[PDB]
């Protein structure tokens, strides 16, 4: 009976870790875009449209 | 088309709702990307004859 709970909670932890990794990848892409926009628009004048 | 299967699945947790939310987010972000790519100007122009 304990093995089923252990397996379920381990699978839940693995799913949470996978979701957090995907969300961290999205946040990394957003942060790279934000750093590029900072270095371009703030520390200079950009000629890129939109 | 089963009843006992659903009764046994309801004891696992919120996996069903989690997968549903993930698929809904995917479906929403697809349209978000489609609008961000094409719908860039809020004015439909037409070529002269």
């Amino acid at each position: 009976q304990i093995d089923r709970l252990i397996t379920g909670r381990l699978q839940s932890l693995q799913t949470y870790v996978t979701q957090q990794l995907i969300r961290a990848a999205e946040i990394r892409a957003s942060a790279n875009l934000a750093a590029t926009k900072m270095s371009e628009c703030v520390l200079g004048q950009s000629k890129r449209v939109d | 088309d089963s009843t006992e299967c659903s009764n046994l699945l309801l004891q696992y947790g919120s996996f069903c709702t989690q997968l549903n939310r993930a698929l809904t987010g995917i479906a929403v972000e697809q349209d978000k990307n489609t609008q961000e790519v094409f719908a860039q100007v809020k004015q439909i122009y037409k070529t002269p004859p």
